[PDB]
Formats: structure tokens, C-alpha cells, sequence
């Protein structure tokens, strides 16, 4: 007679006291669109939060107002397509995470959770990312 | 008329001092073999090498014994037919992020102990009257159980969830989770509220981030994730 | 049943819908109140979001409690700065406008 | 030598098995307050019962109105009167209580309009003692009854403090002076050796179907308990009686349920004739298992063979409503595709009669107590019980009725537990064992662990399998059985030319499959010799040379004006087989079938008769 909890402890005390290997995971697991689009959500998520954090903290730590900082940026070679590109890669992460976030919420309702409905939705999210990231870098 | 296929296979002898996890190649005339990857595994066991160690039983896909990583995906070796494409070398691995006892044989004691913790059996508030009459349940109430009761605890799902890879101790994982839901929507079960109330921590249910590898890999064609979503909804909306 | 987990989860989805609403709302109405509500929603969702990443990868009592402490500090610093910028500077709606015409 | 560390264990009871029978017995004991160990080489869920499809019989009367006594009649009739009527009484009576227990445990049975357990037609089952037409009493969880059953039982088993020894391979019983003291087992995980001793022992190890080349059973159906009993010098019963299920996939020999036919399925030959309507006019392809597969095998001899090789038959389902096929038969629909690439909605499944079930096993009470045969009389073996396919209370006799094994399991698993509960107390004196005890099992282990001979396990196993397949099939003649007998006996000799390659302590599946081969050999050796001796055609065992039911009378006409044949002059008796392990010599004996029920008033004895479907 042994608890589920008692069994779990014995599983750890035995295996950590052993010379057994862990079978490979990410190094051998075959990649799929949703599998990649899940970390991309973490990426874009973490990246964006870093952007927002860098902004708020510099606004407290760095002197000189925003207007002067902009003029500081103008004071530089800013090729119309190099200000576009340096801006596209600031919308791109946000647009992906925005669209895919919506998909995550449809999921939280419980809809579109079959495998066909997942490749369909993923692609749509992927397209919309491009269109809105190009339609805002051109704004 | 020959026809030969290659098999790269994870190996580990705990009984050979200082053995390191390595692959081993075998070659099989597919004309002398049944269609399935297990057939092959058995055939190399029977003929080429019986140091090869794997779990098997039903060779039919109901016991849940095979359960191994085949060409990147977790399925059942008795269900998966090998690529007749002789140009590809078949890659067989043990179930991901699991302690290898030997070869393709992973310690599932945790996977099992976790299943015990959900209490996967019918529960009544008054069980003084049990064993007397068959309980009533409409063909409708019964339908809510399809796609759930069929799980063969093969562990393909839980063992392809990356959250389970990093949190296998404290996160319950798709198969086990889906089963809790299987008892939640059982009309005859009385403990629905207390079943949910047991998932009230950051780790048990809430490590699922809808990655959806589980549903993606289930050899039995089941949808553990969708069931997890349904639990998440029940958790938010139940009363007390 | 202190529903801490299931509350925290919905709260996350509540700010998630909120933060989605405030984006087109800010563009269509770049006022000062929209600067503050966009700062709260932004840093909350971000704090709970990384909070998940923390509990996922940070093992132990030593590390996990520390990572939470240092995350709470970063979040507070990030929210205060955005409030500062709203008050003693341009305001984030106009700061985006100014940045974009460039 | 003493290279192996012996770990000793102490319990009130030990159950060997985690199939339906095993589990039901296991927690049955726990529930009665017994400190219980359960020993199983598989994880309980992996056990063969999980594969079971059709259903589980009880006279619940959900479809029509029923009497368990009609179920009783059906079972004894199907058993061709080699079935022990006391045990059939006990079983068929307890049936509804047992199914209800399962449903109350949580088993998700398919449901009727009433929301009661759905029942379906099954082979050779009738209303009003063989008169009032086809009976619908097979209770099912759609297509995956055994699956659900095992899990339900397993689920339930977690509720009690049974000490489980998972992936332990039982080697022998611990025997001291005709009394069972426990078991000795190999711990597959680390290779260590365990002496689990108890006042009482239950053997629920399932069948030995793997003795054949083509069978529906799991790679773990290796008669491990039967062999353990044989090695104890105890009799095994009726082993020549092997069930050839009519409908199994032509390729991998996977089972397609009889429930297919009970749901309206039809059997078709090469020229499309529903050949079963001619072979059994009344019941048709819902006749017995021994009659239907006899007909199938015959149709192949006839020339009406199907497919490129003309060596199989077609089970037709395509004419059935697709709604019904999805609901009533999902499990087969899928594997018909997976293993044969067959869409059940549009085309017939390639089926062939293959080995399925072992009627014979360990001789048993109606109480589950293992019996020996002392002085032409029965004797209860102290501290020993057996249930499930492993056992033989011959509640199934010469031919096992469809959907009766799952019933068997739960009924007799429970029975074993009750027999112990009602005979002794938990915490009673656990009978002590000799320090040397189990010595030779370890010695046998060691020899096999380092085997160097000319023949490798897999080669020898394949020899036994093809031999049993060709000499002990559906039909058998004294000449072919004779050749098979000496063929097998020679192969038993070959067991000391064994080649093992693996030499580790952990998960040596080379060694176990060799221990499984020793076990299967004994099972086969007794199956084949028993077969050669039985010079009659009773149930599943059909002799070409003696196509007659040989009874104490001629039951084709009324008795009395007839003189009763003496015991060793008729064949209506149980085959009791032994084997000298060293030589491999089989010796046989016989005990009478039981005809008195548990109460003539409650359940009349059904006297032998002509048996036609
Ligand atoms: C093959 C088959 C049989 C079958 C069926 C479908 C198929 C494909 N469908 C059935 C049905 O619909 N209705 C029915 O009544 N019967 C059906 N059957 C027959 C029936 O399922 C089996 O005869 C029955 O399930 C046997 O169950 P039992 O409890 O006797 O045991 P098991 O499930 O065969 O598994 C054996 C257990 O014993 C343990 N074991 C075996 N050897 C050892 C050793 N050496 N040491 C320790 N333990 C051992 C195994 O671990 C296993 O748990
Ligand atoms: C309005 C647009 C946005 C929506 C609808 C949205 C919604 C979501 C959703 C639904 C998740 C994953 C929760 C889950 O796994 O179910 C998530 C992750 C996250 N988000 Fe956002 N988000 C948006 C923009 C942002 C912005 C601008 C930031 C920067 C502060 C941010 C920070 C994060 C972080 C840190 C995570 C955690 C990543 C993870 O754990 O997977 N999000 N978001
Ligand atoms: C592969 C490996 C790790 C992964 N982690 C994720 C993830 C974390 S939060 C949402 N998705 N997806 C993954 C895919
Ligand atoms: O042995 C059995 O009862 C049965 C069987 O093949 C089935 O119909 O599933
Ligand atoms: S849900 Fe599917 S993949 Fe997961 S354990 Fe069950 S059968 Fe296996
Ligand atoms: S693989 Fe994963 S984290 Fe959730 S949706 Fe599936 S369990
Ligand atoms: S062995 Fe039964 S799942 Fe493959």
C-alpha cells in the first residue's frame, strides 16, 4: 500500500540516485507549424516586454526629454528604406503576438482546437502578421 | 527480389560499465517483415540482436505498450507502418525527456503515480446502495464520454508536451488531465467540484499553454488539449 | 477552495482582452487617460506573462522566489516610468505619433 | 550461484495476474481486509483483457425479458457437456450482480433508451432454454468492452492498499508438502529475486495462446501459471480444448469481434453464398465458435477459398447502417483499416479462424480452489487458488460461449477472494518456507541467463508454433497428432541447446522470453498429447477418425433401455495432464464432469443431448 504522492517521491529518489540517461527531447522531436508558433509567441512576448521595459526604465534613468532624443535620432543617416526596415522589425514582433494572442483567446473559449483548424488558423495568423506589419511600417 | 531498410535505434545497457547513450544501425529485408515498425523491432530481436529491449504486448494498439519516438513523432510501433522508402533511415527513440531504464524502456512510475492522484474511479456521496442496481445514464449523457474513455494510457501525449518535459514532477500532463475531465463529465460521478478544486495550484493544470503537441501526436486519434481547455473553462466558472 | 489559480487565469484573459481593446482605442482617441490605461494594461499583462515564463523554467526555492522578487521590481520600475512619461513628458500616444512621422 | 540477492516478503495473500481476474481477486481480498500482494509481469492495463471487444454476459433483461437460468442452459449446451454444471450455476446466477458491480464501479457501458446497460446478440444464445429465439444479453462498452473493464477495475483497485509488484515475472510457486506457501519471482527492473510468501495464493495468469503460429492473443499469453502448476507436479485440465475464434484478420491475426455478427454481420465464401445459412439453418453465422470456424475451415478445403491465395473468407459488414457501424463497432472499423486497409462501410473484411482462447487450465472448484486427483477422487490443494483463462473450473467445457470469459474473470476473481475470506482470517500464521526454497528456479534462471547452445530462443519458439499450427489445428487425425506429439517431444529435448545473447540484470527480455518458452513448451506438450488421446469429437476438439460424441450413453435416443458405459470406456470426462519435467514425458488421467448443480430446485440439471445449431 503506497500513496500516489509516496510513489512520486520514490520515483525521484531512485532516478536521481541512478546513472540513467534522459531520452532526447527537442534535439530529436520533429517540428510542426503550431509547435514553432508557440515559442514564437513566447519570443514576441518576451521581446515586446523587454521593449516596453527598456522604454519605461530609460524614461526614469536617462536625462533629456523625448523630443530631444527624437532629434538625436534625426541627427543621423536615415535612409527612407532603413528607417522603414528599422521600424518594420518593431511592428513585426507586435503584430504576430497580437494576431496569435487572438487565436489563444479563441482557444480559451474552446473553439478551433482540432488539428485541421489549427494549421488553418496558424497560417491565417502568419499572413495577417505580414500584411499588418507592412501596412503599419508604410503608415 | 530483395528490398532493404535501415533502422537507427537508441541503445543503452545499464549492465555494461560506462556505457554511453548511442545509436545502433540494423538492416531488414522488408519482404521478410510485417508492415509495422514493431514487426521490424521484433524481427531484429528474433534474428539480428536480442540485446534489443522494448515493451510490447497486444501488437494491435490497445495495450499501450510500444509507445516510442518514431521519426520525431510519438506513436505506437504496432500501429505505425515503416516508410517503404528505402532511401530514408528510420529513427527510433525512447519517449522524450524520460529516464531510460534500458534501451527504449522508460521509467513511467511518475506517469502512473500521477494518474493515481486524480482518483480515476466513480465516486458517490452515498455508496451504501452500490452493487444493487445499474445506475441510469442517457445515451446523451453517455456521448459526453466518447473520445475520452478510449485513452490507453500510452503516454505519447504527456511525453511530447514540452511543459511536461520541464515540469514533469508537478505538472500532471495531457493524458492524466484528460482523464480527470473524463470523470468530471461522467454524469454518475458526484465529486465534480472537489475534482476541480484539486487543480487549484500554479502547476497541476496551469502549466498547459495550449502548445497542442498532445492532440497532434495521439496514436488513438484523441484530443487531450481540447479537454484541457474544457477543464480550464470549468475551473473559471464553477461555484465555491 | 481559495480559487487563486482559476481567478489569476481569468484575470489574465481579462487584461488580455482589455489590452487588445486599448490598441485601436488609443489610435482612434489619443488622449491622456488612454495613455495611463495603456500603461497599466501594458505592464500588468507583461508582468503576469513573464511570471509564467518564470514559474516554467526557474527551479527551486532559492531561484524561483528571487526571480519573482526581481520581476516585481522591474515591473514597478516599468509602470512608474510610463506614468512619469505620461505626466512630465509627451504621453505615449503622442510619443508614438511623433516617432512614426519620421 | 548466490550471485543473486534474495529478498523475502510476507503477506496474507498473493495474486499472480493483473488481468480482469487478477485485479478483481486482488482488491477483493484487500476489501475483505487482507494484506495482499499482486504480482504481474505487465502493467495491469497492458494485460490481455484490455484487447477484449465483444462484451460481458449477464441475464439483466434490458433488451427483452430474461432468466439467468436460460443463460445457464446456453452455457452448458455450448460446453458440449464437458462443462461442470455446479460452476456454471454459480457463474450464470452471479452474472447480473457482477455486471452491475462493474457499472456501479464506473464502467461506461453503451446505453439504451431507458439509459440502462445496452445488450446485444452473440453466438449461440437463446431465450426460454433454447426455444424462444435469439437472446440479447451481451453487455458492452461499444466495441472496447475489455479495454474499459480492465481500466475500470484498475481504476477501482487504486482505492485499496494492495502491495503491487509491477513488471515482476513469477517463476514458480513456493511449494511445501502439497501446500502452497507463496511465489518466487524475478524483478525485471533490476534482475533481483523475490520470495513473496502468503497463506494463500491465486493464479490468474491467463492463457497460453502463443503456443501457436497464428493467434489473436498478446505476446504475453505464455501459460506462465499453467507451467508453474505443472512444475509443481499438479494436474492441468482439458488442455487439448483450444478455441479457434471464427473471425480474425487474415494478416496479423488480430481479432474482429463476434459482436460484428450479433450486430447483423454476415459470412461469405468465394462465390458469395452465405455458407453459414446452410451449415447451421437455425442460428446461422450466430452459431457456436466451434461450429462456425469448423464450417469456415471446411469451406477452404471445399475449394471456396477467397483472396489471391484462396486461403481466407469474407466477413461482410458493408450492408449495415454506417451510424450503427460507428456507434456499435468503432474499434474494429479502425483496425480493419489499419491492418487490412479496409473501409467497413463499403467492403468485406478478410477473416480466418485463428487460435483465441484456452478452455483448459488449472483444475478448480466452483470456489476457485485448485484441485489435484488423488485416488480417482478430488482434493483441494491447501493455499492454492486459480481464476480466469488460467483456471479451469470448466465453466466453459469443450467450447466457450462468446462473452463468457470477461464474466468468468470477475465472477471467479471475486469467488477466490470470498473463499479465502470465508475460510481464514487476515493476520493469521503465514506458513514458513525453507531457506533453500525456490532454489532450482534460480538455478534454472542462471542456466538460461548464460545459455550458449546451438539453437536460439526465437528459432525454437517458431518451431513449436508452426508444429502446433499444422498438427493441432481445427481438424485433427491420430496420424498427424502422432507426428506432432513426437515432433514437440523432440523440441522439448532441444531446450538444453538454447542460445541466449543478453547477460544483464536489468530488463533482460532475452531471458524472460526464454523462461516464457520453457513455459509454453510444457503447455504445448500437454495440449498435443491430450489431443491425441481423446478419440472423439466433442466441442472444439474434432477428430476426423472419431467424429462421434462418446458419452456414458447414446443420448440420440432415450436412456434406461441402454446400458451405461464404465468410466474408462466413454469420453465424457476431464483430461488431467502431467509431465515429468526432465524427460518431457506426458502422462494423462481423467476425472468426471460435475452434473449436479448447486440446487436442483433453483436450477435443473441439463442432461446431455444432440447438439445442433
Ligand atoms: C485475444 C482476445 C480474447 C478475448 C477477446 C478479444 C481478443 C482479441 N474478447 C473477449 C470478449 O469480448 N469477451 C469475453 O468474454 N472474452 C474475450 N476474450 C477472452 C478473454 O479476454 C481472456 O480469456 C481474458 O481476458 C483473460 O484474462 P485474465 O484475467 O485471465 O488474464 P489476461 O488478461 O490474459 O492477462 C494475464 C495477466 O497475468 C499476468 N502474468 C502472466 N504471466 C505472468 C508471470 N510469469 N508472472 C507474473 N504475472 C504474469 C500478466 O501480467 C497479466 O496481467
Ligand atoms: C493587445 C495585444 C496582445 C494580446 C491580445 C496578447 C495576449 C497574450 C496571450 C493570450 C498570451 C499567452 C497566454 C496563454 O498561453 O494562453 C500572451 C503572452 C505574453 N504576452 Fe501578450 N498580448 C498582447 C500584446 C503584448 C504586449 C504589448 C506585451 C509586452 C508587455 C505582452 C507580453 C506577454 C508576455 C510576457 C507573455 C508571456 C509569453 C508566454 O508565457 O507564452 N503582450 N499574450
Ligand atoms: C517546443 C519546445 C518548447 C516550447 N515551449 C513552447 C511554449 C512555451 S509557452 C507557449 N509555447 N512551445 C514549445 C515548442
Ligand atoms: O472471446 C470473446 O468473447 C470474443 C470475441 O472474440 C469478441 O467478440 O470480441
Ligand atoms: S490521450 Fe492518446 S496519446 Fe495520450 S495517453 Fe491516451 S491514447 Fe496515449
Ligand atoms: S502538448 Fe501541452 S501544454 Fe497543453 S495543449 Fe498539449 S498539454
Ligand atoms: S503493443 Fe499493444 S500498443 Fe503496440
Amino acid at each position: 500500500g503506497t500513496t500516489a504522492k509516496e510513489e512520486m517521491e520514490r520515483f525521484w529518489n531512485k532516478n536521481l540516485g541512478s546513472n540513467r540517461p534522459l531520452s532526447p527531447h527537442i534535439t530529436i522531436y520533429r517540428w510542426s507549424l503550431p509547435m514553432a508558433m508557440s515559442i514564437c509567441h513566447r519570443g514576441t512576448g518576451i521581446a515586446l516586454s523587454a521593449g516596453v521595459s527598456l522604454f519605461g526604465l530609460s524614461a526614469l534613468l536617462l536625462p533629456g526629454n523625448f523630443e530631444s532624443h527624437l532629434e538625436l535620432v534625426k541627427s543621423l543617416c536615415l535612409g527612407p528604406t532603413l528607417i522603414y526596415t528599422a521600424k518594420f522589425g518593431i511592428v513585426f514582433p507586435l503584430m504576430y503576438h497580437t494576431w496569435n494572442g487572438i487565436r489563444h483567446l479563441i482557444w480559451d473559449l474552446g473553439k478551433g482546437l482540432t488539428i485541421p483548424q489549427l494549421t488553418q488558423s496558424g497560417v491565417v495568423v502568419l499572413i495577417l502578421t505580414v500584411l499588418s506589419s507592412v501596412g503599419l511600417a508604410a503608415m | 527480389a530483395p528490398r532493404i531498410k535501415k533502422f537507427a535505434i537508441y541503445r543503452w545497457d545499464p549492465d555494461k560499465t560506462g556505457d554511453k547513450p548511442h545509436m545502433q544501425t540494423y538492416e531488414i529485408d522488408l519482404n521478410n517483415c510485417g508492415p509495422m515498425v514493431l514487426d521490424a523491432l521484433i524481427k531484429i530481436k528474433n534474428e539480428i540482436d536480442s540485446t534489443l529491449t522494448f515493451r510490447r504486448s497486444c501488437r494491435e494498439g490497445i495495450c499501450g505498450s510500444c509507445a516510442m519516438n518514431i521519426n520525431g513523432g510519438n506513436t505506437l510501433a504496432c500501429t505505425r507502418r515503416i516508410d517503404t522508402n528505402l532511401d530514408k533511415v528510420s529513427k527510433i527513440y525512447p519517449l522524450p525527456h524520460m529516464y531510460v531504464i534500458k534501451d527504449l524502456v522508460p521509467d513511467l512510475s511518475n506517469f502512473y503515480a500521477q494518474y493515481k492522484s486524480i482518483e480515476p474511479y466513480l465516486k458517490k456521496k452515498d455508496e451504501s446502495q452500490e452493487g444493487k442496481q445499474q445506475y441510469l445514464q442517457s445515451i446523451e449523457e453517455r456521448e459526453k464520454l466518447d473520445g475520452l474513455y478510449e485513452c490507453i494510457l500510452c503516454a505519447c501525449c504527456s511525453t511530447s508536451c514540452p511543459s511536461y518535459w520541464w515540469n514533469g514532477d508537478k505538472y500532471l500532463g495531457p493524458a492524466v488531465l484528460m482523464q480527470a475531465y473524463r470523470w468530471m463529465i461522467d454524469s454518475r460521478d458526484d465529486f465534480t467540484e472537489e475534482r476541480l478544486a484539486k487543480l487549484q495550484d500554479p502547476f497541476s493544470l496551469y502549466r498547459c499553454h495550449t502548445i497542442m503537441n498532445c492532440t497532434g501526436t495521439c496514436p488513438k486519434g484523441l484530443n487531450p488539449g481540447k479537454a484541457i481547455a474544457e477543464i480550464k473553462k470549468m475551473m473559471a466558472t464553477y461555484k465555491e | 477552495s481559495s480559487k487563486a489559480a482559476s481567478l489569476h487565469w481569468t484575470g489574465e484573459r481579462v487584461v488580455s482582452v482589455l489590452l487588445l481593446g486599448l490598441l485601436p482605442a488609443a489610435y482612434l482617441n489619443p488622449c491622456s487617460a488612454m495613455d495611463y490605461s495603456l500603461a497599466a494594461a501594458l505592464t500588468l499583462h507583461g508582468h503576469w506573462g513573464i511570471g509564467q515564463v518564470v514559474t516554467d523554467y526557474v527551479r527551486g526555492d532559492a531561484l524561483q522566489k528571487a526571480a519573482k522578487a526581481g520581476l516585481l521590481a522591474l515591473s514597478a520600475f516599468t509602470f512608474a516610468g510610463l506614468c512619469y512619461f505620461n505626466y512630465h513628458d509627451v504621453g505615449i500616444c503622442k510619443a508614438v505619433a511623433m516617432l512614426w512621422k519620421l | 550461484s548466490t550471485q543473486y540477492p534474495v529478498v523475502d516478503h510476507e503477506f496474507d495473500a498473493v495474486v499472480v495476474g493483473a488481468g480482469g481476474a487478477g485485479l478483481r481477486a486482488a482488491f477483493g481480498l484487500s476489501e475483505a481486509g487482507f494484506n495482499t500482494a499482486c504480482v504481474t509481469k505487465l502493467f495491469p492495463t497492458r494485460s490481455h483483457t484490455v484487447a477484449a471487444q465483444g462484451g460481458i454476459n449477464a441475464a439483466l433483461g434490458n433488451m427483452e425479458e430474461d432468466n439467468w437460468r436460460w443463460h445457464f442452459y446456453d452455457t452448458v449446451k455450448g460446453s458440449d457437456w464437458l462443462g461442470d454444471q455446479d460452476a456454471i450455476h454459480y457463474m450464470t446466477e452471479q452474472a447480473p450482480a457482477s455486471v452491475v458491480e462493474l457499472e456501479n464501479y464506473g464502467m461506461p457501458f453503451s446505453r439504451t433508451e431507458d439509459g440502462k446497460i445496452y445488450q446485444r446478440a452473440f453466438g449461440g444464445q437463446s431465450l426460454k432454454f433454447g426455444k424462444g429465439g435469439q437472446a440479447h444479453r451481451c453487455c458492452c462498452v461499444a466495441d472496447r468492452t475489455g479495454h474499459s473493464l480492465l481500466h475500470t477495475l484498475y481504476g477501482r483497485s487504486l482505492r485499496y492498499d494492495t502491495s503491487y509488484f509491477v513488471e515482476y515475472f513469477a517463476l514458480d510457486l513456493l511449494m511445501e508438502n502439497g501446500e502452497c506457501r507463496g511465489v518466487i519471482a524475478l524483478c525485471i527492473e533490476d534482475g533481483s529475486i523475490h520470495r513473496i510468501r502468503a497463506r494463500n495464493t491465486v493464479v490468474a495468469t491467463g492463457g497460453y495462446g502463443r503456443t501457436y503460429f497464428s493467434c489473436t492473443s498478446a505476446h504475453t499469453s505464455t501459460g506462465d501459471g499453467t507451467a508453474m502448476v505443472t512444475r509443481a507436479g499438479l494436474p492441468c485440465q482439458d488442455l487439448e480444448f483450444v478455441q479457434f475464434h471464427p473471425t480474425g484478420i487474415y494478416g496479423a491475426g488480430c481479432l474482429i469481434t463476434e459482436g460484428c455478427r450479433g450486430e447483423g454481420g454476415i459470412l461469405i465464401n468465394s462465390q458469395g453464398e452465405r455458407f453459414m445459412e446452410r451449415y447451421a439453418p437455425v442460428a446461422k453465422d450466430l452459431a457456436s465458435r466451434d461450429v462456425v470456424s469448423r464450417s469456415m475451415t471446411l469451406e477452404i478445403r471445399e475449394g471456396r477459398g477467397c483472396g489471391p491465395e484462396k486461403d481466407h473468407v469474407y466477413l461482410q459488414l458493408h450492408h449495415l447502417p454506417p451510424e450503427q457501424l460507428a456507434v456499435r463497432l468503432p474499434g474494429i472499423s479502425e483496425t480493419a483499416m489499419i491492418f487490412a486497409g479496409v473501409d467497413v462501410t463499403k467492403e468485406p473484411i478478410p477473416v480466418l479462424p485463428t487460435v483465441h482462447y484456452n478452455m483448459g487450465g488449472i483444475p478448480t472448484n466452483y470456489k476457485g480452489q485448485v484441485l489435484r486427483h488423488v485416488n480417482g477422487q478430488d482434493q483441494v490443494v491447501p493455499g492454492l487458488y486459480a481464476c480466469g483463462e488460467a483456471a479451469c473450473a470448466s465453466v466453459h467445457g469443450a467450447n466457450r460461449l462468446g462473452a463468457n470469459s470477461l464474466l468468468d474473470l470477475v465472477v471467479f476473481g471475486r469467488a477466490c477472494a470470498l473463499s479465502i475470506a470465508e475460510s481464514c482470517r487476515p493476520g493469521d500464521k503465514v506458513p514458513s518456507i525453507k531457506p533453500n526454497a525456490g532454489e532450482e528456479s534460480v538455478m534454472n534462471l542462471d542456466k538460461l541467463r548464460f545459455a550458449n547452445g546451438t539453437i536460439r530462443t526465437s528459432e525454437l519458439r517458431l518451431s513449436m508454433q508452426k508444429s502446433m499450427q499444422s498438427h493441432a489445428a481445427v481438424f485433427r487425425v491420430g496420424s498427424v497428432l502422432q507426428e506432432g506429439c513426437e515432433k514437440i517431444l523432440r523440441l522439448y529435448g532441444d531446450l538444453q541447446h538454447l542460445k541466449t545473447f543478453d547477460r544483464g540484470m536489468v530488463w533482460n527480455t532475452d531471458l524472460v522470453e526464454t523462461l516464457e518458452l520453457q513455459n509454453l513448451m510444457l503447455c504445448a506438450l500437454q495440449t498435443i498429447y491430450g489431443a491425441e488421446a481423446r478419440k472423439e469429437s466433442r466441442g472444439a476438439h474434432a477428430r476426423e477418425d472419431f467424429k462421434e460424441r462418446v458419452d456414458e450413453y447414446d443420448y440420440s435416443k432415450p436412456i434406461q433401455g441402454q446400458q451405461k458405459k464404465p468410466f474408462q470406456e466413454h469420453w465424457r470426462k476431464h483430461t488431467l495432464s502431467y509431465v515429468d519435467v526432465k524427460t518431457g514425458k506426458v502422462s494423462l488421467e481423467y476425472r468426471p464432469v460435475i452434473d449436479k448443480t448447486l440446487n436442483e430446485a433453483d436450477c435443473a440439471t441439463v442432461p446431455p443431448a444432440i447438439r445442433s445449431y
